[PDB]
């Protein structure tokens, strides 16, 4: 939920930012940090509570 | 103009100050306040030529 900038487009001749982000339910309660998972490398889920 | 069948070439004496023009300094620049493109302004020029 931390609004990384990635990169810029082109748009009605001036050159424009793309914002990627969560959408608007997934970051309104602290509950979606209890269930915050991690890739791990291999797969597992290993949720953020542990 | 005689012996030379390429471009123009126009030979000129130049002014001794350049910012002070000589006798008729008409500089137009068609601007295009909303991006409407390169054609629509090349066009709009050749009609304010014409």
């Amino acid at each position: 939920l931390s609004s990384s900038y990635v990169s810029d487009f082109p748009n009605q001749g001036r050159l424009q930012r793309v914002m990627v982000q969560a959408d608007g339910d997934a970051r309104m309660q602290p509950a979606d940090i209890l269930n915050l998972t991690v890739p791990n490398s291999s797969g597992i889920a290993v949720p953020l509570s542990s | 103009m005689g012996t030379l069948k390429d471009g123009f070439g126009i030979a000129v004496v130049p002014p001794p100050i350049l910012e002070l023009g000589n006798g008729s300094g008409l500089s137009i620049n068609l601007q295009d306040r909303n991006n409407t493109g390169h054609t629509a302004l090349l066009a709009k020029r050749n009609e304010l030529i014409q």
